[PDB]
């Protein structure tokens, strides 16, 4: 019978792949030490003060 | 003095994503190709590594099709049978029943869409404590990162009764509601963050929880052809149906047709696993036969047995029937019992529970005349 | 590698099937009306 030529419309309707929300990065101690460039092996040493016993 | 026949209540059509796509006439095979944007992945190198090559990620967009595939219609034949022989007011005894029939058919279409989704797992609801099942249902949609907005919960007629009978809602101390909306009224509104909607279209002992973007449903009103004797557009619960009346000259009477083109789609993930909706079923523990011991009219009589489980769910088509003595009476697989001799008979109904295991058996006796 | 989802565009640019030009009608005596009769006047001699 009748033959029609039609396009193949593509639509976006807000269906998106489901992704986690970001929580953890704001809860961890970030950047206490910055000058990693001026240290051997890119390692900064942190010193814990001493305690004694009587 | 007039009493109406008892009919369902329409809830489902307003609770699903309806017509997000409305140009099915402009695409090949009446199929709109919805595209799902692309997410990518990152990689981790090692600092000061001698190997200094990178792994290139990919940006692959996905897609899925939505198609118009059904044509819901209600057709009426009037072989004459009008004016005085039949309906005096052709607005309340023909149009209203027809529109209501199409509306109920659409609701059944949506209900079979929701129940027929590929639910990989069913969450059992313990009638003693029903809240853990609903909290688990909420959890299952948190592990798939489904948004918490526009999330619908539709319960059956039996799940609502079980909720009202739960001591968590019935006892005011255990719920903190010092008005007992679940005791003074039989209505429990909100639990586990989800608003309960009662419905009878879905199975009586089932509940469904779905995000808005989980069941796409598309409608299309047929255009009234120019060569139609009578044409109009009606509205059934937010859907524009086409009503068309045309005589025939050969079938000895005009005909009417009220119809609409429909299509439905379950939004499955790119993996192919359905995670945007969950289903819960009310756990059952035992069954009984309604009416207990009874008797027929004649020896060759018929009685329609009806089995109810603990939580008042009509489990008749879901249970098998056996007769202890077939020489006196026999039972059909659909619950019909008919006698072949005068005397007693013992009928056993076996129902496999939703949780699985040994089927619960209920035995009743019948005295065929 | 990368995969994109694109639609098949269909556009009309004015290309159309070539058709004849209607010329003959209007050059032929047309008479709007089952049938009609035409009377030719008589001629004679002398």
């Amino acid at each position: 019978a009748h033959i029609f030529v039609k396009p193949e419309l593509v639509a976006e309707i807000g269906v998106k792949q489901l992704q986690r929300e970001i929580v953890l990065p704001g809860l961890v101690w970030t950047n206490p030490l910055t000058d990693f460039g001026g240290s051997k092996n890119d390692t900064i040493t942190v010193r814990v003060p001493a305690i004694t016993t009587a | 003095i007039g009493v109406k026949q008892l009919q369902r209540e329409i809830v489902l059509p307003g609770l699903v994503w309806t017509n997000p796509l409305t140009d099915f006439g402009g695409s090949k095979n009446d199929t709109i190709t919805v595209r799902v944007p692309a997410i990518t992945t990152a990689n981790r190198r090692d600092l000061r590594d001698p190997d200094r090559t990178v792994i290139a990620s990919e940006l692959v967009e996905h897609s899925f099709g939505v198609t118009l595939d059904k044509h819901v219609y209600a057709a009426l034949k009037f072989t004459d049978e009008q004016r005085t022989l039949d309906i005096r007011d052709y607005t309340k005894q023909v149009l209203m029943p027809q529109v209501s029939a199409v509306a109920y058919e659409l609701e059944d279409y949506i209900a079979e869409l929701i129940e027929g989704a590929p639910y990989e797992e069913t969450i059992l609801i313990d009638p003693a404590d029903t809240v853990p099942a609903f909290i688990t249902a909420d959890q299952r949609m948190g592990e798939a990162n489904v948004p918490t907005d526009s999330r619908r919960l539709v319960v059956g007629s039996a799940v609502a009764a079980a909720l009202a009978k739960d001591k968590q809602f019935r006892h005011a101390d255990w719920s903190g509601d010092q008005a007992n909306a679940a005791l003074r009224e039989a209505h429990v509104g909100r639990l586990a963050g989800m608003n309960v909607i009662r419905s009878n279209a879905i199975a009586p002992d089932k509940a469904y929880l779905w995000h808005r973007t989980a069941f796409i449903l598309a409608y299309r009103t047929p255009v009234v052809p120019e060569g139609a004797k009578a044409g109009a557009s009606f509205s059934a619960n937010g859907v524009a149906l086409r009503w068309l009346a045309d005589y025939d000259y050969s079938q000895l009477g005009d005909r009417t047709l009220l119809d609409v083109f429909t299509g439905r789609k379950v939004v499955t993930e790119v993996d192919g696993s359905f995670v945007r909706a969950v289903e819960l079923q009310l756990q059952a523990s035992s069954i009984t036969i309604v009416g207990g011991a009874f008797a027929l009219a004649t020896t060759t009589g018929t009685k329609q047995l009806k089995v109810r489980d603990d939580n008042g769910t009509d489990v008749t088509a879901r249970c098998t029937f056996a007769s202890s003595a077939g020489t006196k009476a026999t039972v059909s697989a659909a619950g019909l019992v008919t006698g072949v001799a005068a005397g007693t008979a013992d009928i056993t109904a076996s129902y496999v529970p939703p949780q699985g295991g040994t089927a619960k058996t209920a035995t009743v006796t019948v005295t065929v005349p």
